[PDB]
């Protein structure tokens, strides 16, 4: 509806604020998954060396 | 009695003591980690 009648671009710019700004609250999740998906993979062997235990 | 005789010249006295340094660097600076982690690499 941009340029078109109703949007009025403000009140557009109001939802590509909240596009653009949960679109960043994915971002914190996905690396607050990120953050726990290395703590629950990370369950540990080895270091990463190779060699003889 | 045939007695040498020492005359006291007196003034220059250059007194250094000499004693044990314990050297040591002048930043020692141990390199610690700031952040947990497995060292990578």
């Amino acid at each position: 509806l941009l340029g078109t009648q109703y949007i009025s671009k403000q009140e557009y710019d109001q939802a590509l604020a909240d596009a653009q700004q949960a679109n960043a609250a994915v971002t914190a999740a996905k690396a607050a998954v990120e953050t726990a998906r290395i703590n629950l993979a990370y369950t540990k062997v080895t270091s990463p060396i190779s060699g003889r235990i | 009695p045939a007695v040498g005789v020492v005359t006291v010249k007196t003034e220059p006295l250059q007194i250094t003591t000499e004693l044990p340094g314990r050297t040591s660097a002048y930043r020692i600076a141990e390199v610690r980690p700031q952040v947990s982690g497995i060292i990578l690499k």
